[PDB]
């Protein structure tokens, strides 16, 4: 059964102000806005939270029904569109237990899982998969290259009781493996006297908060179509039913806008001479 | 008629020469003999460690010498030792090793400087405030116990800025923080002082959270030099009998006339009283008694003299209006003396709110809060407005007196000889006193500016001259001689 | 105690007998200067670490280039700074102070005087190199003097500026290190001049073209051309960049092409620990979480 731990589409027009709480740890945190962007596939189905102020930190979260993934597959899914093509800026989402105070969130809040693309300079264009395990915020060993263009891209993380995991981008597989292989959770096997197996890595006692905690020099990115669920299937169908259906219209819309801009540029070059 | 109308030019020149000689001597006493007004000594606090010894009984941590505290060289060592906050007590011993404080240091003024290191994830908040848990003690001999003098919480707002780019390449550099006014005591009756400062941390109550990464606490102790105090007391000891003698002479001159004194003579006597109140060295009792209120008392004495001088100038100008004026009733001068009264009252209230409260709490400062700053600025602004009104009134009255004089000069030949001499003497009185007062005020202002801009002393030949102290001695002697000359030259003359 | 201390000149070892307490402070000052020099040049091919053996003042540089000038100036400034700073907190008693008449002289004067009489005694042999080191030491002490932060407080009648007191406080040594780094970036080439009657040079003048005057007392000078510093050669005092870290990018003097002088990079999966996500008190409370990451750092071949 589709145990929907969290889900949002912002079809109500003002639900983001009601379900998402703006943090007040620091005075100069940037403000999200609900906008469809300059270009989109659907005017209201693709209206999401947009960063609006340059060179600002951002801190905003929504609480949901607490749950535990012990003995159950966990799936997190969301979509990002980078209307400004950041040279530096995050696009990842953080998951917190319900003990977190949503008004005091900042860059140093203790999250359970951090997932999503991160960009800063040409050097780093990777997808973060960080697990807070026994006081260690272990980063993923394998390097997953994230998308860069203005088009909307879907990101999905799957964690399974058998310690296996996979990362889905644009409803397509990009990475797979196991928790104990691709992270430095346990001491190395070599038999090392310090070694001891621990299959309970994947399990968290409670998830109760999803948050957006990121720094952006160039504002303009839009987040949409969040999902936290136990079912990989419902994740895949949901991603097809929001990103896939709007993909064609959004692509045609960008193509038309770029054609108009190119026509304007070439006619301006002709008339200037 | 005064003395000065009668005096020939030769006697006036003799008096002026004697006064100039005494003025030069007054300048030289401070320039050559005095060692400089104040001494500032900078103390680096020793980061003592409370190894959970001060649980109930109050304990004193000594920076150095016998019974020296367990201390940290640099505050990073507290992490491997797992020494939490609320245990690091910054301790200062006010007399540096092998030195003693003495009552001849007429006061102790302390400021605080914080060395706050810039760290990217430990920056100072937008409205950070540090609340020091200060404790201060005194001791008379090195083998006795410390006795608690004060124990207060001292909140101060941080005004720190960081100039370098906020990048890890420039991490660890200190914030540029303005100095924090710490405390002031009007008496130094004891020899040794111990100062203990703690910065307790409490996230729930927001005590000392977000004040940055404080590395060192640096204390600066300002006191008046003992040599300057001794020179000052010798000067006052010379001046007190002189002013007393001239006061008694002037009182006898006034009262044994065949007529009651006019208002101007009473105002001159009041100015003499106001200066005699300064000249009496009651501060020479502060070297035997613990009178912490001597700073406020001296400030009130100085303010009384300033108010009486400013009042005397306007009364003199009013009393030298040649035509249809010079009524000997003080009530007619409420318009022009009023600004002096209002400004003096406002400054007195401000001084009571700043130095008067510090008698009960040395670490108090009116500026620690926004409301206190607003109140103090209100009093200071009212005083400044009153001063501007007073100077406008004084300029108008001087112009009017000169207009009246210029209108009088044409009609002099038609008058009788006695009235001619009377009016000529009044004109000479006014012109002489106005020129002398302008010279004294100009020299006072010029030397004040010079002492403010000059580094403090000048080296010429085989001697060094203390300009910042020659200023004090020269101006003090200057106004004592001004009062003496005013009280002698403008005393009534007796006909024969 | 200076019997054990290596590298000290015989006259300096007598100053140890005069002030056994101050020699520890002077050693701390020399080490502070060397630490600041190592920090400022950490990204250069000369990381201020030709010191393969330990002496109080650090191993002397065989070539009197800009690097030697910066080293000498920072060492002298550090010695003076440490003497003054240790005096301010009561670690030295005879420093400064008489007290009840004039209240002692300024601390920085004692610090500078003692640092001068100690450090400048190290230049035993008379030579153009000795002139260069003396000039650099005086430049460092002068730069320390120029950077003293002046402060004043008015405490007159009602607190007005009728009376005020001023004092100078030491600049924290990282600021002085950056100032001397800026001086190093613009040091002037100088040349000794010898009088026939004197048979030995006594002063030096600028070698840079379109100039013939004596260099100013607050300007670092050098008399020899700087080596390459990336091939090890004890004839020229070069340590080499073999095995030194590199960022492997375009920025100057830190990219792996320039740092290794074309020898290429070498990577080994360094796998950092990276303590992060902390909640801080002002000095001493940490509860961070270590965000370990298998990062790569590149070393010169
Ligand atoms: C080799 O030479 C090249 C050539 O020049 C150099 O490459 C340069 O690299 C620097 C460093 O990135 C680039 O400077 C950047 O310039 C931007 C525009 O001027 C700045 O915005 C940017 O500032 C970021 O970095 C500095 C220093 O790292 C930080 O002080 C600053 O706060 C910014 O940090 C955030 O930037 C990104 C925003 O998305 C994040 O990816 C980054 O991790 C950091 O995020 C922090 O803050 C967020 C906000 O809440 C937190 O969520 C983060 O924590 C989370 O993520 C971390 C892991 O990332 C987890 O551990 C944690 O659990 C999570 O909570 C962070 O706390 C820079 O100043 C410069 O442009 C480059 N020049 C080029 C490419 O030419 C460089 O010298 C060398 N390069 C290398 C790779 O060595
Ligand atoms: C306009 C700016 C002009 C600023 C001038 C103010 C400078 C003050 C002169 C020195 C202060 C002084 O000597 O005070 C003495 C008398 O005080 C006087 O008799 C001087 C009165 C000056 C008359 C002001 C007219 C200026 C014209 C317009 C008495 O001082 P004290 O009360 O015994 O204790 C203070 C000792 N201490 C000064 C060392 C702290
Ligand atoms: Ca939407």
């Amino acid at each position: 059964e589709p145990a929907v731990y969290f889900k949002e589409q912002f079809l109500d027009g003002d639900g983001w102000t009601s379900r998402w709480i703006e943090s007040k740890h620091k005075s100069d945190f940037g403000k999200f806005v609900l906008s469809s962007g300059k270009f989109y596939g659907d005017e209201e189905k693709d209206k999401g939270l947009q960063t609006s102020q340059d060179a600002r930190f951002y801190a905003l979260s929504a609480s949901f029904e607490p749950f535990s993934n012990k003995g159950q597959t966990l799936v997190v899914q969301f979509t990002v569109k980078h209307e400004q093509n950041i040279d530096c800026g995050g696009g990842y989402v953080k998951l917190f237990p319900n003990s977190l105070d949503q008004t005091d969130m900042h860059g140093d809040s203790e999250y359970n899982i951090m997932f999503g693309p991160d960009i800063c300079g040409p050097g780093t264009k990777k997808v973060h998969v960080i697990f807070n395990y026994k006081g260690k915020n272990v980063l993923i060993n394998k390097d997953i290259r994230c998308k860069d263009d203005e088009f909307t891209h879907l990101y999905t993380l799957i964690v399974r009781p058998d310690n296996t995991y996979e990362v889905k981008i644009d409803n397509s597989q990009v990475e797979s493996g196991s928790l104990e292989d691709d992270w430095d959770f346990l001491p190395p096997k070599k038999d090392n006297p310090e070694y001891s197996p621990d299959p309970s890595i994947y399990a968290y006692d409670n998830f109760g908060v999803l948050g957006l905690d990121l720094w952006q020099v160039k504002s303009g990115t839009i987040f949409d179509n969040f999902l936290i669920t136990n079912d990989e299937a419902y994740a895949e169908e949901f991603g097809n039913e929001t990103w896939g259906v709007t993909k064609a219209a959004e692509k045609q819309m960008k193509d038309k806008q770029d054609e108009e801009q190119r026509l304007k540029e070439e006619e301006e070059d002709k008339k200037r001479k | 008629g005064a003395i000065i109308e009668n005096m020939s030019t030769k006697k006036l020149c003799i008096v002026g020469g004697i006064l100039l000689v005494f003025q030069i001597i007054a300048f030289l006493v401070g320039g050559l003999i005095a060692p400089g007004p104040t001494t500032a000594v900078s103390y680096m606090s020793v980061k003592c460690v409370d190894a959970r010894k001060n649980h109930h009984k109050t304990k004193w941590f000594v920076p150095w010498g016998p019974n020296h505290c367990d201390k940290i060289r640099d505050i990073e060592e507290a992490i491997p030792r797992e020494i939490e906050a609320n245990d690091i007590v910054f301790s200062v011993h006010i007399p540096l090793p092998h030195m003693e404080m003495s009552p001849w240091f007429q006061f102790m003024l302390f400021i605080l400087q914080l060395d706050i290191a810039f760290k990217l994830n430990n920056q100072i908040r937008e409205n950070a405030e540090v609340s020091m848990d200060v404790s201060l003690a005194y001791r008379d001999d090195a083998f006795a116990e410390w006795t608690e003098m004060a124990h207060e919480r001292v909140p101060r707002k941080l005004k720190c800025t960081f100039t370098s780019p906020k990048t890890p390449e420039h991490e660890g550099r200190y914030y540029e923080c303005d100095v924090l006014p710490f405390m002031e005591i009007g008496s130094v009756a004891h020899k040794f002082y111990l100062l203990n400062i703690r910065l307790p941390v409490n996230e729930k109550k927001k005590i000392n959270v977000g004040i940055g990464e404080i590395k060192d606490i640096r204390l600066v102790g300002i006191h008046q030099n003992g040599g300057f105090t001794k020179v000052w007391f010798a000067m006052k000891t010379f001046l007190t009998p002189s002013i007393f003698i001239i006061m008694v002479w002037y009182w006898r001159r006034i009262t044994m006339m065949s007529r009651p004194p006019v208002l101007l003579e009473k105002v001159i006597f009041a100015l003499g009283i106001s200066m005699t109140f300064i000249n009496i060295p009651v501060e020479w009792f502060s070297i035997g008694f613990d009178w912490t209120w001597m700073l406020l008392f001296g400030d009130i004495r100085q303010g009384i003299f300033y108010a009486m001088l400013l009042s005397f100038w306007i009364i003199f100008c009013g009393e030298h209006m040649m035509d249809q004026h010079e009524r000997n009733h003080i009530a007619g001068y409420w318009k022009q003396v009023g600004p002096i009264a209002v400004g003096s009252f406002c400054l007195f209230i401000f001084d009571m709110c700043e130095r008067g409260v510090q008698l009960t709490n040395p670490f108090y400062s009116i500026w620690t809060t926004d409301i206190g700053t607003e109140l103090a600025m209100a009093f200071i602004i009212v005083a400044g407005i009153c001063l501007c009104l007073y100077f406008l009134f004084l300029c108008f009255m001087v112009f009017q007196v000169f207009r009246n004089i210029s209108g009088k000069q044409s009609s002099l030949p038609a008058m009788s000889k006695v009235r001619r001499l009377h009016y000529e003497g009044l004109i000479f009185r006014f012109k002489f006193l106005m020129l002398i007062t302008l010279a004294c005020a100009a020299m006072t202002v010029i030397f004040f500016i010079v002492s403010q801009v000059t580094e403090g002393h000048w080296k010429w030949g085989g001697v060094t001259v203390q300009v910042n102290s020659a200023f004090f001695t020269g101006i003090y002697g200057m106004w004592n001689l001004y009062v003496f000359a005013l009280m002698f030259l403008y005393a009534p003359s007796h006909k024969n | 105690i200076c019997n054990k201390i290596p590298g000290l000149a015989p006259r300096q070892r007598a100053i140890c007998q005069s002030r056994p307490d101050a020699i520890i402070v002077i050693g701390e000052g020399s080490q502070m200067g060397l630490d600041e020099c190592q920090f400022q040049f950490r990204n250069g091919r000369w990381n201020c670490s030709a010191l393969g053996e330990r002496t109080v003042f650090g191993k002397e540089l065989k070539v009197g280039s800009r690097e030697a000038a910066f080293t000498y100036a920072i060492i002298a400034a550090g010695v003076a700074h440490a003497i003054t700073a240790a005096c301010t907190q009561g670690n030295l008693s005879d420093c400064g102070c008489g007290w009840k008449w004039g209240g002692c002289s300024a601390d920085i004067r004692y610090g500078i005087g003692f640092a001068k009489v100690f450090v400048d005694a190290r230049e035993i042999k008379q030579n153009a190199r000795t002139l260069m080191n003396l000039h650099n030491n005086e430049a460092g002490r002068k730069i320390l003097e120029e950077n003293m932060k002046l402060e004043c407080k008015c405490h007159g009648v009602s607190g007005s500026c009728t009376t005020k007191t001023c004092w100078t406080t030491l600049p924290q040594f990282r600021e002085l290190g950056y100032v001397l780094k800026d001086k190093y970036n613009e040091a002037v080439h100088v040349e000794p001049v010898r009088a026939s009657r004197n048979k030995r040079p006594t002063f030096l003048k600028i070698k840079k073209p379109l100039s013939y005057r004596k260099p100013m007392d607050t300007d670092l000078v050098y008399i020899e051309k700087s080596p390459n510093y990336c091939e090890e050669d004890p004839v020229t005092g070069s340590v080499g960049t073999q095995g030194r870290a590199c960022n492997k990018t375009a920025p100057q003097a830190s990219g792996c092409d320039l740092m290794c002088c074309g020898r290429g990079y070498n990577t080994h999966q360094y796998a950092r620990v990276w303590q992060c996500n902390c909640k801080f008190h002002w000095c001493c409370y940490v509860k961070c979480n270590t965000c370990s990451e298998r990062t790569e750092m590149y070393t010169c071949k």
